[PDB]
RNA sequence: GCAGAGGUUCUAGCUACACCCUCUAUAAAAAACUAAGGACCACACGA
């Protein structure tokens, strides 16, 4: 009881996001509380953000 | 390109003479934290007084 | 009888059916959206 | 008090260079280089590509024949090139390469302004004896990171997410001068790292007129 | 605008949760508009 069934793939690209669940390989699990801009981010004496 | 967000004076609760509360609701993203810390230390560290 | 896939779809904009093609299937590579129309079907009334 | 000025221009290397201001006294030198570190960081008015189209590649997930790797990993090769342009606000790239050989960015038909600082950056490469790939590269002038799905029409057209931003990693230190005759004054030297779209001097110097300009709020010139 | 029909659109539009006007047995001068269905068992996973 079917004429013809159209199969749509569709691509979605998810960017990482606030909420999204980031965990490590040992246990360490944490959402992601806010993308801080990177003049934000603590750097070294060579300068490169964490 | 150039252009960016200059912030304009919206309310400024004036407490007693002695105390004061600045603030401004424009700006830009990461320049809030830049422009507080340039102007804590600018005038927590240098300024012309006499003591 | 039965429902058709054309894309003649009443009570719809002509931008929704922009991206369809001109038998009522979304053409392929376009980037739809949120709530956007992919493939149209009509049940008969 | 003392002005800081451009005492030293230390290029280094092609990329990075380390840019050196003179007169600053207590605060002022660590104050001053973390403000211009956060606005360089922050805004740099950057030429980022935003928008590729190919010959004949109809979305972003697709692949043509007789190239090495995906389309998608094309289009991020492609945000990854350093390109500065001069007149134009907006410019069209225009790629056309035939044969066996790594498609690097110094086959870019470029215009007379537009001009790619880094030429051995590849982007793709050509396998098959008849493989031609043929892109129209879309860049823009821009600030900050805008990515594509938060801006704002042929299918054929594929956004490539925007990455104004010339500078990469602004280390400054804050070290005494050797001026002629005093002391409590210490030289500032940025260790800016650029992808070589932005002039270290001109990228102080713009920070500065940002920062300067954004004083102006409440005080008059 | 609460019981029905008609109107300029687009089959049909009478408040159906629902959108304009008319009257109680007669159909048109008129632009913004339209749809009211949908369970259980198993698996895996998260806290």
């Amino acid at each position: 009881g079917v004429l013809k069934i159209v199969k749509v793939y569709l691509a979605v690209k998810r960017r990482i996001q606030p909420g999204d669940k980031m965990a490590g390989r040992h246990g360490n699990k944490g959402v992601i509380s806010k993308i801080n801009p990177i003049e934000d981010m603590p750097y070294d004496e060579n300068g490169t953000p964490v | 390109v150039t252009e960016f967000l200059k912030p304009r004076l919206v309310d400024i609760e004036q407490v007693s003479s002695t105390h004061a509360k600045v603030t401004l609701e424009p700006l830009e993203r990461g320049f809030g934290h830049t422009l507080g810390n340039a102007l804590r230390r600018i005038l927590l560290s240098s300024m012309p007084g006499c003591a | 009888g039965p429902e058709e896939i054309t894309a003649d779809i009443p009570n719809v904009g002509e931008a929704a059916l922009s991206k369809l093609d001109e038998s009522g299937i979304v053409y392929i590579g376009a980037e739809v959206t949120g709530g956007d129309i992919l493939v149209g079907k009509v049940t008969p009334k | 008090f003392l002005k800081p000025r451009l005492v030293d221009i230390e290029q280094v290397s092609s990329t990075h260079a380390k840019v050196t201001l003179e007169p600053l006294e207590r605060g002022f030198g660590h104050t001053l280089g973390n403000a211009l570190r956060r606005i360089l960081l922050s805004s740099m008015p950057g030429c980022a590509v935003t928008e590729v189209e190919i010959d004949g590649v109809l979305h972003e997930y697709s692949t043509k024949e007789g190239v090495q790797e995906d389309i998608l990993e094309i289009l991020l090769n492609l945000k990854g090139l350093a390109v500065r342009v001069q007149g134009k606000d907006e410019v069209i790239l225009t790629l056309n390469k035939s044969g066996i050989g790594p498609v690097t960015a110094a086959d870019i038909t470029h215009d007379g302004d537009v001009e790619i600082v880094k030429p051995q950056h590849v982007i793709c490469h050509l396998t098959d004896e008849n493989a031609s790939i043929s892109m129209r590269i879309k860049v823009q002038r821009g600030r900050g990171y805008v990515p594509a799905s938060t801006r704002i029409r042929p299918i054929g057209r594929l956004l490539v997410d925007a990455c104004y931003s010339p500078v990469e990693r602004i280390a400054y230190n804050v070290e005494a001068a050797r001026v002629e005759q005093r002391t409590d004054l210490d030289k500032l030297v940025i260790e800016m790292e650029t992808n070589g779209t932005i002039d270290p001097e001109e990228a102080i110097r713009r920070a500065a007129t940002i920062l300067a300009e954004q004083l102006e709020a409440f005080v008059d010139l």
